């Protein structure tokens, strides 16, 4: 039941955002390069 | 009339010309995907006293 410190509250949602979100799906292959 | 009536020949062309490419190569790539579920927990039910 703490106090909240309501006087200036500033919210960023961005340090938040899940790992998976902050780049693209990694499965991506050149098949040329691999064969 | 016993004779030669046809013949079949073996010959073939020289592709200098490259007319003919026969099969071709192209690469490809499949990718499968495995989620992991979850499963039913076991549980211990103790008492809280």
């Amino acid at each position: 039941v703490s106090d909240a410190e309501d006087k200036n509250v500033n919210l960023d949602v961005g340090k938040e955002l899940p790992e998976q979100l902050k780049d693209d799906e990694d499965g991506k292959v050149n098949p040329c390069d691999e064969v | 009339d016993l004779a030669v009536i046809g013949f079949e020949l073996d010959t073939r062309f020289t592709n200098t010309n490259r007319r003919q490419r026969g099969h071709l190569l192209q690469t490809r790539a499949l990718q499968f995907r495995h989620p992991i579920p979850m499963h039913a927990p076991v549980t211990l039910p103790m008492d809280t006293m």
